[PDB]
RNA sequence: GCCCCUAAGCGUGUGCUAAGUGGAAAAGGAUGUGCAGUCGCGAAGACAACCAGGAGGUUGGCUUAGAAGCAGCCACCCUU
RNA sequence: ACCUCGAUGUCGGCUCGUCGCAUCCUGGGGCUGGAGCAGGUCCCAAGGGUUGGGCUGUUCGCCCAUUAAAGCGGCACGCG
């Protein structure tokens, strides 16, 4: 409710277009489409923003109007500028780098793990500890920062495995 | 100290079917006996009723209007419920502006004793008599520095003017003892 | 536990549970006083445990007051024989509980600590109940 | 940065400043050292010491006032104080030693002038248990 | 906490306001303990750290002729008194907020007139 | 993860939620993790 | 038990009125 | 009883149900939802959040080798 | 004592199997006062396996060797 009234501000260099339900955007980081919500009503003001309204007030409608508003001004944050997740590596030994467009970690395993990169989702690494992943979709960035972090079983004991930029897991200590 | 004005119309039929139907339609039957006049059966509002019950309730004073009739009342009984809270009933006594009736106040223990000490309210009630608009909604009584083993009785209790006290001043009203122990507690 | 000194009559007839309480519903000794909901018997092992929480929820503090006594003795047969005998020996005493009767009371200062300790002590019991202040 | 409380006639107290000062890797041999060549001039009461560490490991310690408690306890003569407050005196307290504890304390309180100060060791002594006539 | 407390603390309000000269408006959340005991030790020769309440602040803005503070009320604010000079109370608190750039500067309270942002930077110096 | 058929918050800062027809208890702890069952 | 709650139960249909032989 | 089996309404008007509840059940657990009565606050800008703390006395005393605000017991205070 | 005294043959062992998971193992996961191996608790999971002997009619139980294990019960305390 209280973010469904606000209005999404469209920067200048992007092409909105909407049409009955169905709603696509495009930019200089790509384009992306959504199909915004039946119970609810999507139109582009005369200033180029985007405003989302309900017809009612019931429990449904006001819980889709501030999911479908957050869900288009994610896909015209994504399209104009787009997401990146940085992560990193601790563990003596545990190392990573880029093979191609896949990404080769090696974290104490036998065998060295690799995980590659779908459509609309980029790998980079700065360090053989430091990298990051980069996309449009802020859902398959999630989702990939996701398996990368869970790739490894959590250690709180020396905290080995993948981490993300500020991360803060929780460590307790082995006295024996 | 101003009388609570309030609509009342006979009840055209008694009986209990009579009262559960009034009851359900969000009324409450009352009586108005007087003081020696004939009976007058009533139907308040129960909203309104319970309204002024918490607002300056217990023998609060009233004013009924029974078919433009303006007459005033006293309530001198209240039987709400053993389970559950609602005005079933009400009997309302006429005053005729200048009565001395007595009826009984709530007493309330205001301040803090020593730390080490506990107090005990063994009577809530206390027999008064003052003049009808006069009656005073409830009585304090101060408990400041008080030591252990003191009864305060009702003959202690400061009444207002006009106010006097019908039961006897023996009645041990506030009873101020050391705080029991665990021993204490568990040997009971 | 609680306990008759001595009855007149060692075995009753299953004291009958119906009706609403016809006194003790309102408090008169405690500040905070716990209402049952349901008729059933109270037994002096559940009064006891009931009045153990309340004075471990209550340190040093407060004072409770139990306004039921369990005199009506239940008997029992000896488990294993047969039906048709001598009416069996009490083992238990009770006490005949109806809606709306007041059964535990307290005079603690600190509103929410009495009101915990009279939940846990109703936690105890084998009824539903509420509580009621003064 | 901690404050600890220590008597004046002793040296490497384990117990009270061991672990709470060790464990942050200050150097205890030249920190005792100045820390008696300061006190030696009183040597007659416990005195406390807001230690305050720098980034370097460097230290300068700034010698605070005594406790107000100690103080208390020193000036009614006894050494070991009451259990529970206004229920258990040990001794009496001289209006002049009281002002000459709180002209040698002024330096630490909040208090602006003497009557303040006053009413504050007063309050710290009421609420330990001891009374001054 | 309580009403009774309250009340002693709009009492206080008054009776230093009432010997103060000078304040600036800011906010009050300064930093960890270590550097925030550092700041009051450094600003304890002509001012005090305190924080209070909007009510609180409401209820003691009758006193003084200060009644204009009801705009500034209206949303959060956090004070700051003076008791000695001002000319170096104002630039030590403006060194601090250019420093820690969490502290903002809104303005000031002298001569029973409010000051603007500007109108405080230029007689800081003065 | 407890599997109790009553659960409640023990810390204050652990948060009852209503999961795919259940309760569930949440919290960055993991002790006070618990579900309704 | 299952056998007599599900006789007891169906014991409160509609048709019988909350009354049935053998409970 | 009136959707087919199976004869009769996939009846009319006003509301509820998301669990197939309907189409089993207890103590308790629980930001599910609709109605209605109260109480705190609130354009004198209410709650959360963008962004930022909780002092001196003092480490209140007994207890502890120890309890510095966070095994516990007593009170539970003064100043800035 | 509600069918069964003008008959329902009662405990074992052998053969023969079927089904429930309140799971002995294999499989997956949460918390651990889980450093690792090895454990404690809980949840889901019945596809498969779940040894051979001495005592004693025995069921049961004790002991000897192993194995992952040598599961609990219903089927007229399964099966004449
Ligand atoms: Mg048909
Ligand atoms: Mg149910
Ligand atoms: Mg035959
Ligand atoms: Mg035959
Ligand atoms: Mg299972
Ligand atoms: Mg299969
Ligand atoms: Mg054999
Ligand atoms: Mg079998
Ligand atoms: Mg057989």
């Amino acid at each position: 409710s209280r973010i469904g009234k606000q209005p999404v501000p469209v920067p200048s260099g992007v092409d909105v277009t909407i049409n009955g339900q169905n709603l696509s955007v495009k930019g200089p980081k790509g384009t992306l489409t959504l199909d915004v919500a039946e119970p609810i009503s999507v139109s582009r003001a005369e200033d180029g923003a985007i405003v989302v309204t309900r017809p009612d007030d019931e429990r449904r409608s006001r819980s889709l109007h501030g999911l479908s508003r957050t869900l288009i001004a994610n896909l015209v944050t994504g399209v104009t500028e787009g997401y990146t997740q940085k992560m990193e590596i601790f563990g003596v030994g545990y190392r990573v780098q880029l093979k191609g467009q896949n990404l080769e970690f090696a974290l104490g395993y036998s065998h060295p793990v690799l995980i590659e990169a779908p459509e609309g989702i980029t790998f980079a690494v700065e360090s053989p500890t430091k990298f990051s992943v980069s996309g449009i979709d802020k859902q398959k960035v999630g989702q990939i920062s996701a398996v990368i972090r869970r790739l490894r079983r959590p250690d709180p004991y020396k905290g080995k495995g993948v981490r993300y930029e500020g991360e803060q897991i929780r460590r307790k200590v082995g006295k024996t | 100290n101003i009388p609570n004005k309030l609509t009342a119309n006979v009840r055209t039929r008694t009986g209990k079917g009579a009262s559960r139907q009034a009851r359900r339609d969000g009324k409450v039957p009352a009586v108005l006996y007087g003081h020696g006049t004939d009976p007058q059966h009533l139907e308040l509002n129960a909203r309104d009723f319970a309204a002024v019950l918490r607002s300056h309730g217990t023998n609060a004073i009233l004013t009924l209007d029974i078919e433009g009739t303006e007459q005033l009342a006293l309530t001198k009984a209240l039987d709400v419920h053993p389970i559950r809270r609602n005005i079933q009933h009400a009997d309302l006594l006429v005053v005729q502006r200048g009565e001395k009736v007595t009826v009984e106040v709530t007493v309330l223990v205001e301040g803090d004793a020593t730390p080490g000490t506990l107090v005990t309210q063994d009577a809530n009630t206390i027999e008064i008599e003052a003049e009808a608009l006069s009656i005073p909604e409830q009585l304090t009584v101060s408990v400041e520095g008080v030591e252990a083993g003191t009864q305060i009785t009702a003959g202690q209790i400061s009444l207002p003017e006009g106010v006097n006290l019908i039961s006897d001043p023996e009645l041990l009203v506030v009873n101020v003892v050391e705080a029991p122990s665990a021993e204490a507690l568990e040997e009971e | 536990m609680l306990i008759p000194r001595k009855v007149k009559h060692r075995k009753q007839h299953h004291p009958e549970q119906r009706g609403i309480a016809s006194g003790g519903t309102s408090v008169s000794f405690g500040d905070y006083g716990i209402q049952a909901l349901e008729h059933a018997y109270i037994t002096n092992r559940q009064i006891e445990s009931a009045r153990i929480a309340i004075n471990r929820h209550i340190k040093r503090g407060g004072k409770v007051w139990i306004n039921i006594f369990p005199d009506r003795p239940l008997t029992k047969k000896p488990a294993e024989t047969r039906m048709g005998s001598g009416k069996g020996s009490p083992e238990w005493w009770v006490a005949n509980v109806k809606p709306g009767r007041v059964l535990f009371e307290l005079s603690y200062p600190d509103e929410k600590t009495a009101r915990d300790a009279l939940t846990r002590a109703i936690h105890k019991l084998p009824i539903k109940a509420r509580i009621v202040t003064r | 940065l901690i404050k600890l409380q220590i008597q004046a006639g002793q040296a490497n107290p384990a117990p009270p400043v061991g672990p709470a000062l060790g464990q942050h890797g200050v150097n205890i041999m030249e920190f005792c050292k100045a820390y008696n060549a300061a006190t030696e001039s009183q040597r007659g009461n416990v005195i406390p010491v807001e230690i305050t560490v720098y980034e370097d490991r460097s230290f300068t310690f700034a010698l605070k006032t005594p406790p107000a408690a100690k103080l208390l306890l020193k000036a009614a003569g006894v050494q070991k104080g009451s259990g529970e407050p206004h229920k258990t005196k040990v001794a009496k307290v001289t209006w002049d030693q009281v002002r000459e504890i709180a002209e040698t304390k002024k330096a630490d309180l909040n208090a602006n002038d003497i009557d303040a100060a006053a009413k504050i060791i007063a309050g710290t002594a009421r609420s330990m248990g001891i009374t001054v006539e | 906490m309580a009403k009774a407390d309250k009340a002693t603390a709009v009492a206080d309000i008054a009776e230093q306001f009432k010997a103060s000269t000078a304040t600036v408006v800011t906010e009050y959340r300064g930093l960890t303990v270590a550097n925030l005991a550092e700041l009051r030790r450094a600003l304890g020769d002509s001012a005090t750290y305190t924080v209070a309440k909007n009510t609180l602040v409401k209820r003691a803005a009758s006193e003084a002729g200060i009644e204009g503070l009801d705009e500034l009320f209206a949303g959060p604010t956090a004070i700051a008194f003076v008791k000695g000079e001002a000319v170096d109370a104002a630039k030590a608190i403006k060194k601090f907020a250019k420093d820690n750039k969490a502290l903002v500067i809104k303005g000031g309270y002298m001569d029973g007139k409010a000051l603007s942002v500007a109108d405080v930077e230029k007689i800081a110096d003065l | 993860m407890k599997v109790n058929p009553s659960v409640k918050p023990i810390c204050d800062k652990c948060r009852v939620i209503r999961r795919h027809g259940r309760v569930m208890v949440i919290c960055s702890d993991p002790r006070h993790k618990q579900r309704q069952g | 038990a299952k056998r007599g709650r599900k006789k007891r139960d169906r014991k409160h249909s509609k048709a019988n009125h909350g009354k049935r032989p053998n409970a």
